[PDB]
């Protein structure tokens, strides 16, 4: 039957690719890596190079400071016996303090003085790495539009371990690290509230992440289908329409009445992913600060 | 209540987006036409957004979106009926004048540049260090129609630089001159390369380059066009 | 009306069925025999439903649902007003979806492009359907279906997945989640990446895909590539149903205990079940 360019039929590879310049300081962007073949049948075949000032390497540290933090709980969990480490590795977990201390650091270590430990190396690690994404595409010249999208991400993870357990008035209300423990975090959070399918935001939250995976596979089947006409070459499609860009256009027409432009579906998907987040960091936050159970929200309120 | 208050925002706040965003996907193709060129009465009730202008690189030049369109180029169609909403038949040959699934774009006739200026898809042999990598290498092959009969020989692959990927075979034609075919509509085979587009009568047909060692926008659209419209075109006469 | 650049293919041919009887459109709309289809079985679908809405006394989208025959009636028929109503609606719904997949099929040959849309959308018709038949049908009865109504199937989400204690644990649905938020972290970077290149800073030009590569090698040390990224995104998205199916055929049928206690197989693997410490020592 058709070749239907879901992989690779013939690889090829020339000088390895040292990437634009602009103002980026070439001192900290690495050597590139090798050349993953196996890669290659799907994506690009070239590793590296990655760029890493001092941002990067401050970010980096601190994420696995905040990684081996928790492993060392881990291990200590398991009394230092590398088949028990294995065998309960889903269920050891690093708890925040207990609500009898407040918001404050005075907790031991083995009572959350360790998870807060950890929480600050990942909120430097975080912070940081915003820090990059906006740098890069500004050495690059490029819009903020990857830095921007993140802070969205970034609002969801800051509501759910740093602004809610703070307006909570406890750590305690915090996600432990933990593999099973944070799964049942999740669970439990749902009961003690009512059950976050009333949560107004939870369901839009739903819709949204739902709609990514729909308009991602609408949005990635389409530029497959149209790559026959170099469809995947957006940035010039915007620049100078082609028959790929009308063709895409004319199907989605055709079938539900509408379409998009080439540009313009890329602005339906940053929105259509961000505002999971969105709405989601806004329901949680709005959790036991305002509204303490969603089906009793639900119904005063509609 | 805060949470009522919230959400009754976001709502209104989703409009305003969605609003934003249909707009936004007007700037091609708007505003909408009769079947004859004109202007239609019902345009809808998104408005065409104020015009943004895109800074091409390498001085080719801005784009201005909406603006006035046109498709720069005689359209080979008939109605088939007295009202709005029916087909179009071709008045010619629909491969040959370019409709349907045949259909080309009037695109810019330069070639793509990548970052450096330069051109983004050349002939793997004029592209220094360049080679077939993995899977199995086309060059050579003969090429065959899906009337399973040989219409040529690969004797390059052309290759988009910056992104290090096989974009055209080059398949040369018995009377010696090449054609490009699109890397996604081959099936590279063990001892052969398929088409199932066309038939070997069709690959003369397919619009040929001006130089043999780059491709124009234009170009790519007129060969891609032509090959993608065989599936239709093709079927009737041959399979 | 038609888009600027529209005329050009609006040529007969394509269609699957009928020839050129239904090879129309209706303004936008492309018709063709499973257009008719599909407007056939919604529109039967559509009228039931509110049917199923006098039977049961209201028209209020947040009340108004249509449950399946209870699990008495096992894989037959019901009355009406009792579940037939249901399954009859099913039935139109399986028949618009597979009609508007079908007349997709069909614009798609008029236009010379490739099946990849439709063949997406399967997946997600092959999801309902693993809820409304397959598993329904591997169980023995429809009343394991969900109802049709805006907030009673969310109460059977919920209830359904708590019958096996906390859902999570089922791991296949562990899977599927991490495809489903792999997806749009993927879906917020491509949408990003594109705009960021296709909208610089203030005077700039217009960047080009060597610095979306060169962006994301700067940050991550990799770049998919412009080709990669749609083969991505589609592959997270089928990936992400296809697991959504699959959590849900194994529930009720080779699996039916909570879910938290399938993973004892691992604890309790003998050269590590019984030595002491950790959580489970
Ligand atoms: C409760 C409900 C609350 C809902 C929350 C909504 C949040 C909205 C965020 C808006 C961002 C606006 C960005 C912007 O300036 O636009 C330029 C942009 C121009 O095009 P471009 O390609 O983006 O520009 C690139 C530049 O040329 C090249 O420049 P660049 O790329 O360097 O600049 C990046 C640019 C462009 O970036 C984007 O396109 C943003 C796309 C991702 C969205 C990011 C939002 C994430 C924020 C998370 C924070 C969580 C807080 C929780 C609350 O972003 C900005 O200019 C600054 C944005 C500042 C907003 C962030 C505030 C944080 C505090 O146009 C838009 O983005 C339009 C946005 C659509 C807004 C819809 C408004 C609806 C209004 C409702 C009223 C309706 C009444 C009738 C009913
Ligand atoms: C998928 C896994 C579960 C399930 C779990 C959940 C959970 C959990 C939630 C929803 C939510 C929703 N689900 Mg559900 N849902 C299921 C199966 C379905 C089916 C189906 C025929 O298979 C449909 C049509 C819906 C439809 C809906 C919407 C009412 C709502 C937002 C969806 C969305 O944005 O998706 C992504 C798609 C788009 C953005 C495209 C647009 C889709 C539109 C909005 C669908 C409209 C449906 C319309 C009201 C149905 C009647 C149609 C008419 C009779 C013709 N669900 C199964 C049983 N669904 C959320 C909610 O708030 O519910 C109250 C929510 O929190
Ligand atoms: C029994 C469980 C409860 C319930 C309890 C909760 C709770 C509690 C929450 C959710 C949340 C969500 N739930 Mg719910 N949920 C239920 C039922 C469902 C159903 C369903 C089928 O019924 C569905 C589809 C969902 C789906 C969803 C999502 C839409 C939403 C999370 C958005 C997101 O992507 O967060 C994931 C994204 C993030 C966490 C942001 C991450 C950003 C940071 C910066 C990344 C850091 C990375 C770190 C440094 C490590 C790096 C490693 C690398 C390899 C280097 N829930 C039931 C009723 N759900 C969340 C939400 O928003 O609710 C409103 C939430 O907090
Ligand atoms: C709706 C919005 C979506 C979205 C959006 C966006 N998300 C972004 C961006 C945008 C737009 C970026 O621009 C940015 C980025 O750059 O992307 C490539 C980012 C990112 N989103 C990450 C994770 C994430 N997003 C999630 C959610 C969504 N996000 C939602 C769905 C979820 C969950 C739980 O759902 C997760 C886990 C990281 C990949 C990255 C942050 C890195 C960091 O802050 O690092 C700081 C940490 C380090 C530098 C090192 C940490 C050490 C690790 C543990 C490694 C140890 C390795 C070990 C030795 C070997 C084995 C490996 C093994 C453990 C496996
Ligand atoms: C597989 C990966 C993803 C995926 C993929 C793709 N998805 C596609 C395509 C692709 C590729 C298309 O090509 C196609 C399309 O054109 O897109 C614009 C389509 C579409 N995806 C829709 C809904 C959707 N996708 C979801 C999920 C994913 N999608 C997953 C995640 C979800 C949820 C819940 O997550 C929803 C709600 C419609 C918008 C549209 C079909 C319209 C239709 O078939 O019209 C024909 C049918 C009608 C117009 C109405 C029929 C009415 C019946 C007879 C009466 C109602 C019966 C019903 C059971 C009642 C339910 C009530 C409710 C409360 C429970
Ligand atoms: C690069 O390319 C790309 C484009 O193009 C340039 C695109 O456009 C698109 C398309 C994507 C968009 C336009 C973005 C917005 C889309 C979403 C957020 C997905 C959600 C979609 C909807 C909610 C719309 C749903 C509408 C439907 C399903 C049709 C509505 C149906 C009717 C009112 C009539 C139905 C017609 C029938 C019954 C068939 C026969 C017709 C008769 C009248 C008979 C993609 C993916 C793309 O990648
Ligand atoms: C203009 O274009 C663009 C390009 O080009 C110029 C690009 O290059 C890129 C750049 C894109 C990338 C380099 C990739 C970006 C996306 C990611 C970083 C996420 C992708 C990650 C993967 C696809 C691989 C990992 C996927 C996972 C983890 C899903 C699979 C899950 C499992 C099988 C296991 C998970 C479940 C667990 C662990 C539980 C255990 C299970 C048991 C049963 C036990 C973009 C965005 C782009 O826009
Ligand atoms: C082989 O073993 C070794 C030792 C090598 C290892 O290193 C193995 C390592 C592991 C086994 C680690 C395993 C890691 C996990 C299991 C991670 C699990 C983590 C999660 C599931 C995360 C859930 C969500 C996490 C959240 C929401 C974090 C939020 C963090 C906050 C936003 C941070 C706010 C900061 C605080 C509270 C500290 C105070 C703040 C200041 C600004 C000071
Ligand atoms: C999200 C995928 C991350 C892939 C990471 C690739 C790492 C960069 C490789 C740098 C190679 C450095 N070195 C030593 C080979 O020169
Ligand atoms: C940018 C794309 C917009 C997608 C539209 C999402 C439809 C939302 C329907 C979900 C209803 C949620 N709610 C609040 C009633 O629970
Ligand atoms: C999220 C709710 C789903 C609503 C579906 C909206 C489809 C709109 C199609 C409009 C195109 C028809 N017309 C004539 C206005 O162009
Ligand atoms: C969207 C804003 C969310 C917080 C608004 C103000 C509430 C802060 C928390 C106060 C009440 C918390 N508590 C414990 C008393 O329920
Ligand atoms: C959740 C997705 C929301 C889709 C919004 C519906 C848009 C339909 C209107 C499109 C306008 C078509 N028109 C008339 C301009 O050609
Ligand atoms: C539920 C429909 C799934 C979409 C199928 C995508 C591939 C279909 C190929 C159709 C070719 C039909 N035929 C026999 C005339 O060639
Ligand atoms: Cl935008
Ligand atoms: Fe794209
Ligand atoms: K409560
Ligand atoms: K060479």
């Amino acid at each position: 039957a058709e070749y239907q360019n879901i992989f690779t039929q013939v690889q090829v590879r020339g000088p390895a690719d040292l990437g634009m310049t602009e103002d980026v300081n070439l001192a900290n962007r690495s050597g590139v890596g090798p050349f993953s073949t196996l890669l290659g049948w799907f994506g690009n075949a070239q590793l590296g190079p990655i760029y890493l000032g001092s941002l990067g390497v401050l970010s980096l540290f601190s994420g696995l400071m905040w990684f081996f933090t928790i492993g060392i709980w881990f291990w200590y969990q398991a009394g230092w016996n590398p088949a028990v480490f294995l065998r309960d590795l889903f269920f050891f977990s690093l708890e925040p303090p207990a609500p009898e201390y407040g918001l404050s650091f005075a907790a031991p270590l083995k009572e959350g003085g360790l998870w807060l430990i950890a929480s600050f190396f990942m909120f430097v690690a975080v912070w940081s790495w915003w820090g990059r994404t906006y740098l890069r595409a500004q050495a690059l010249g490029m819009g903020k539009h990857t830095a921007w999208a993140f802070l969205s991400a970034i609002w969801l993870w800051m509501v759910l371990g740093f602004i809610r357990p703070i307006l909570m008035g406890s750590w305690s209300e915090a996600v432990p690290y933990g593999i099973f423990s944070h799964l049942d975090w999740t669970n439990n959070f749902s009961l003690v509230h009512g059950n976050l399918h009333y949560n107004p935001f939870h369901g839009l939250s739903i819709a949204f992440l739902y709609g990514s995976a729909l308009l991602f596979a609408m949005h990635g089947a389409t530029i497959l289908a149209v790559s026959r006409f170099g469809g995947e070459r957006e940035l010039e499609q915007i620049a100078d329409r082609g028959t790929a860009a009308e063709r895409a256009a004319l199907f989605w027409r055709w079938t539900m009445g509408f379409n998009a432009t080439m540009e313009g579906i890329h602005r339906w998907a940053i929105w259509m992913a961000v505002l999971v987040t969105l709405t989601g960091g806004i329901g949680i936050l709005l959790s036991g600060t305002v509204v303490d159970n969603w089906y009793v929200w639900g119904q005063n309120h509609g | 209540d805060l949470a009522s208050l919230a959400i009754y925002s976001f709502w209104i706040f989703l409009a305003g987006l969605i609003y934003y965003l249909q707009t936004e996907n007007m700037r091609e193709g708007y505003p909408l036409e009769n079947e004859d060129g004109t202007p239609a009465a019902n345009q809808g009730p998104f408005p065409l957004p104020k015009p943004k202008t895109f800074i091409l690189p390498h001085g080719r030049g801005t784009l201005t979106v909406p603006g006035p369109e046109s498709e720069d180029r005689p359209i080979a169609l008939a109605r088939t009926a007295v009202s709005e909403g029916f087909p179009h038949a071709p008045t010619g040959d629909p491969m040959k004048d370019g409709v349907g699934p045949a259909s080309w774009v009037a695109r810019r006739d330069l070639p793509e540049l990548d970052g450096h200026g330069h051109n983004k898809i050349k002939p793997m042999k004029a592209a220094a260090g360049f080679h077939v990598s993995a899977g199995k290498n086309p060059i050579g092959l003969p090429v065959r129609g899906c009337d399973l009969e040989i219409a040529g020989k690969v004797v390059d692959i052309w290759v988009d630089i910056p992104e290090q990927m096989a974009r055209f075979l080059e398949v040369e034609l018995k009377d010696g001159s090449t054609r490009l075919l699109p890397m996604q509509m081959v099936k590279v085979q063990s001892n052969r390369v398929h088409v199932n587009a066309l038939s070997s009568d069709l690959f003369a047909g397919i619009p040929t380059i001006k130089s043999p060692t780059e491709v124009t926008l234009l170009e790519e659209d007129k060969i891609c066009g032509y090959v993608a419209g065989g599936l239709m075109y093709a079927a009737p006469k041959r399979k | 009306a038609l888009l600027s650049f529209e005329r050009k293919y609006r040529v007969p041919g394509g269609t699957l069925v009928g020839g050129n009887l239904f090879d129309f459109w209706v303004g936008p709309f492309y018709v063709g025999f499973f257009g008719v289809a599909t407007f056939f079985f919604a529109a039967l679908g559509i009228i039931l439903i509110a049917w199923s809405a006098v039977l049961q006394g209201t028209w209020n989208p947040q009340l108004i649902s249509v449950y399946p025959p209870a699990l008495e009636y096992g894989l037959g028929g019901a009355p009406l007003a009792k579940g037939g109503l249901w399954q009859i609606i099913t039935i139109c719904a399986t028949g618009a979806f597979v009609s508007w997949a079908l007349r997709e099929v069909e614009i798609c040959r008029k236009l010379g492009i490739g099946y990849h849309i439709p063949f997406a959308f399967a997946f997600a018709i092959l999801a309902y359907l693993t809820l409304v038949l397959f598993r329904p049908v591997m169980m023995g009865a429809w009343g394991y279906a969900f109802p049709y109504g805006i907030w009673t199937h969310l109460d059977w989400v919920s209830n359904t997945g708590y019958t096996y204690g906390n859902f999570h644990y089922n791991p296949a649905h562990m899977i599927a989640h991490t495809f489903f938020f792999t997806n749009a972290l993927a879906l917020a970077l491509h949408g990003a990446l594109v705009l960021s290149a296709a909208n610089p800073e203030k005077g700039k030009e217009m960047r080009t895909p060597d610095h979306e590569d060169t962006f994301f090698r700067d940050l991550v040390g990799y770049s998919i590539g412009t080709l990669g990224i749609h083969r991505l995104g589609l592959l997270l998205s089928l990936s992400a149903v296809f697991f959504s199916a699959l959590c849900m055929i194994i529930t009720g049928t080779i699996w039916f205990d909570q879910w938290v206690d399938w993973w004892q197989w691992w604890v309790k693997l003998p050269w590590w079940a019984n030595i002491p410490g950790g959580i489970n020592g």
